[PDB]
């Protein structure tokens, strides 16, 4: 959990771009695991994993929504650390969500 | 679009305007460092002749 | 006046791209032969204070053997 | 005509007299110890007679004379004439069959380094990879040669030396498919450009290209790149160039090909482009 | 608009006008480099071609 | 890299054959005579060394060498071989650590000054100004470099090179100097180009430089500047310059810091602006009060 | 600064015990009749004193020792030097008192034509004449001087060095109103411009200065002159100088001033005048 250099991918899969979890190699992590995706001393991310058979080890695969939201490139270097939750204070209760049709 | 063509048209000129003045200002230095080079290697050649000669006659002395 | 216009504008274009790419180059080429001059004049002045030093280091040499 | 063929038949009687020379020049050594004057004197017969075998017309025998010359020499315990003669060789072996010149040019690098000149022989390397562009296809080389020679140039602070050196690595390198060194190269030389009052109003040019095959990844990095150039060049957006790209990214986002197409029409009309541009685009349009 | 087109007309005149004028002294300047370089040439050549065979001889007279 | 490798296993080789041949020269000096000669093979190794340690890409110990092989060869009534080797060794300090190179290329020029070689001299300042302002924080020692260089070109006749070492130099200053020095070098410059056909159609911007610089000071002062300068340039009345200099003013007098603003802005949409311009009318507009 | 002064004085030490060299020619040479070096030395140190004194800017004192030492250094013998001395003499001298730089030009410029290098003795002759246009008045020693320079220019087929000369004389004629001179050079120069691609830009300004001399003289005349150009350049006729040279000598046939007066204003509208062309034309449209 101290942290890792890995490199940015693309995600493998149609259905695994709708699952909104960062893609990972089953030598690298498990499925379930959440992490801090770190591109800056300000810049810090955190994501669901799920495992792929495909996903090269020493790397981390992202669709395209998720690049653009953290602000990530395919091919660039980023920092992974397994993140903990506390669920005593992380268990929603009630989340506001803003909507509108995805395409005109 | 004619007054795009305008405006790019005075962009453009003021552009070469300015290159053509720093083209000049290189070409003057470049020619007064050819006229220093010239007079300094027709010395040169002036000097090396006149110790050609001036050892040549030192060696006939011999 | 569209005719003609359009004939402007075409001309106007192309000339002014043409002249301002050509410029451009002349400029990138200038400092090529300004440097090669710079290393020219250290080499011509080398072999001038080599060439003076020698040959009166040699006319003593000769006087003092003479 | 009759002069070629007048100036070939003695230089045949020479290259006889010559070969006479050399046995005869060692004959004497042997049985009277005379010196090396009459090795000087054949080296300069080799000398003048691959000068007429040029003025005849042949240059793979002058070339060869200028090779024997040369390895005599140097077996005499001198070598800027012995480069000299390798040197020329080189040159005479440029037409016809350029393989043997590209091995004196090499020996005659390797002597000139040897004594610790730079310029000349950044200058044989830079020759040698023109000759393996234009004769032949191993681009490898070339862009080896082309490295080493921007290397010495920039050790020896020439930098402008070094920077066509480095834009010819920089395009060779995208055209193979590799744009890391592209992108590098090409970054470097435009940071390094931003204050040269008079490479300033090219200095986006360079810009400009690092982002069309940086583009060659993906939508997004392209982006970045392109707006980070411009922060870096608050003036960068003056030109139509950040326009373009603004287009082929929007077009291309919403699979809007009919446009990027006419987009890249206009831009050809207003502006040609090269083989170069026009195989990138075409590429980076395939998805 | 019109007025401002002719006013940058005029603008447009003036500018290539000196632009030409320099051009001419420019081009005469560069050929007055030119015709320079190869007195320099040959006048460098001389004194190659005489010290080379000036020193080659005392070499030999050395012996 | 293994020819790397090979490269600096032979630079061990030759420096511990430099090691013998300094043992060769303490002992022809103390044990044998005549090592003058011996101890010049001792220099002729020495550049061997360094020349393919710099062929090896170690700057420091290339450098190291060549100061070594300098120092030795000062003691033997040669100067201009001490020259040589002490520019060698200033270019191989340029990078890496330029420190010791200013120390050396001062030397260099000392030993220049002396022999009479004074065009090389500037240049060797210019070369030092230049590295010192572009690495080393401090300016003061490059614009006593930059006067140095102009007076050694000027006294040799070379013009436009100190027209040019002293146009950067009082810009320069302008920035944290006096601004009389900046007016009067202008000044300067200006009334030289004018009557030469060069910068005559140039001008105009140094005398608007030299204009802004009145300006940051004082108003009427200013005034009277730009009214001598048009007096003098009559052709100046026309430049845009005059007229933004014009609405600058008569936009201060009533102090209206919109109608500045907007006609700067307006002046910013035709070409471009540049950093000291934008820097000299912020610090202008600053004590607008 | 204060710190080489004082070793300008121990310069002006060093110049007393050249004193005392020459000391030594008097009385002690007698036992060192070999020691011509040391006459060699002693120009030497002078040499280098004076060098102190010019880094010391004490010009005239400078120019006093380069002079004393030319004078020792020239006994017969390395001419080339004592000219070298004389020419750094005359450096020093252009600015203070410029008079004794041109004997010791002049007498640099005897040697080097003894010598018979035309060329530096030229550059040299056109140093002196622009030193007489700067400094003093007089410009007919500056005429003479130039149009020497020309000769020895034209010599050696330098034909753009002495087109300019010769332009120069002729400007400076038409303003000494010696319009035969002008109008031979001045149709000389164009013609001679127009052999050459490089140069078919130029002549139109040259044409237009001739008539303008030609008309001063006979404006009868002036127009068969126009003509004759016109039908030897055809393009001649499309430039606006020719235009408004017809227009001003056909309005000149009616006696009206704001026809000329109005076409000079617009014609300056376009681009201003230089004081040459101003002042001839106030003085011959007077009448």
């Amino acid at each position: 959990m101290a942290g890792r250099s890995m490199q940015a991918a693309r995600c493998p899969t149609d259905e695994l771009s709708l699952s909104n979890c960062a893609v990972v190699s089953e030598k690298d992590y498990q499925s379930g695991q959440h992490v801090i995706v770190r591109t800056s001393p300000n810049h810090k991310y955190i994501f669901t994993l799920r495992t792929h058979p495909s996903v090269v080890p020493g790397s981390v695969a992202f669709s395209l929504p998720q690049r653009k939201w953290a602000g990530l490139s395919i091919g660039q270097e980023i920092e992974v650390a397994l993140y903990s939750f506390d669920k005593a204070k992380q268990c929603i209760g009630t989340m506001t969500i803003e909507i509108d049709f995805l395409q005109k | 679009t004619r007054h795009s063509e305008i405006i790019k048209l005075e962009n453009s000129i003021r552009e070469l305007h300015d290159m053509f003045m720093d083209m000049a200002m290189l070409v003057e230095s470049q020619g007064e460092m050819i006229d220093r080079i010239e007079y300094n290697v027709e010395h040169a050649v002036d000097y090396v002749e006149r110790a050609v000669s001036d050892t040549k006659k030192a060696v006939k002395y011999q | 006046l569209a005719d003609e216009s359009l004939e402007s504008t075409r001309r106007m274009l192309q000339l002014v791209e043409e002249s301002k790419d050509a410029g451009i180059r002349t400029l990138v080429m200038l400092d090529e032969q300004g440097e090669q001059l710079e290393r020219i004049e250290e080499g011509m002045d080398q072999i001038n204070k080599d060439m003076k030093e020698a040959e009166k280091n040699l006319t003593d040499l000769g006087k003092f053997a003479g | 005509g009759m002069d070629t063929s007048g100036k070939q038949a003695e230089a045949m009687a020479l290259l006889a007299e010559a070969e006479r020379k050399v046995k005869n020049s060692q004959s004497f050594f042997s049985g009277l110890f005379g010196g090396s004057s009459k090795i000087e004197e054949a080296c300069e017969i080799y000398a003048r007679a691959a000068n007429m075998f040029k003025m005849a017309k042949n240059w793979s025998a002058a070339g060869n004379a200028f090779c024997q010359a040369a390895q005599l020499h140097l077996q005499l315990q001198s070598k800027h004439d012995a480069a000299t003669c390798f040197v020329d060789a080189g040159n005479a072996f440029k037409k016809a069959d350029p393989q043997e010149a590209i091995n004196c040019l090499m020996r005659a690098i390797e002597i000139y380094t040897d004594m610790g000149r730079f310029t000349i022989a950044a200058k044989h390397h830079i020759s040698i990879a023109e000759i393996y562009e234009t004769e032949l296809v191993d681009v490898e080389k070339a862009i080896a040669h082309y490295e080493q020679s921007a290397d010495y140039y920039k050790g020896e602070e020439s930098n402008s030396s070094a920077n066509k050196c480095l834009l010819k690595v920089a395009g060779y390198a995208a055209q193979l498919e590799q744009y890391q060194k592209a992108i590098d190269i090409y970054e470097q030389v435009g940071t390094s450009a931003m204050d040269s009052p008079l490479l300033k109003y090219s200095a986006k040019d360079y810009f400009f290209k690092a982002a069309l095959c940086h583009f060659c990844i993906d939508m997004l990095n392209a982006k970045l790149a392109v707006q980070k150039y411009e922060e870096l060049f608050p003036a960068f957006s003056d030109s139509r160039e950040c326009k373009l790209m603004k287009k082929l990214l929007e077009a291309h986002e919403e699979q809007n090909v009919d446009s990027y197409t006419e987009s890249v029409k206009e831009y050809d009309s207003i502006s040609r482009l090269d083989q170069w541009l026009t195989t990138m685009l075409l590429r980076i349009k395939k998805t």
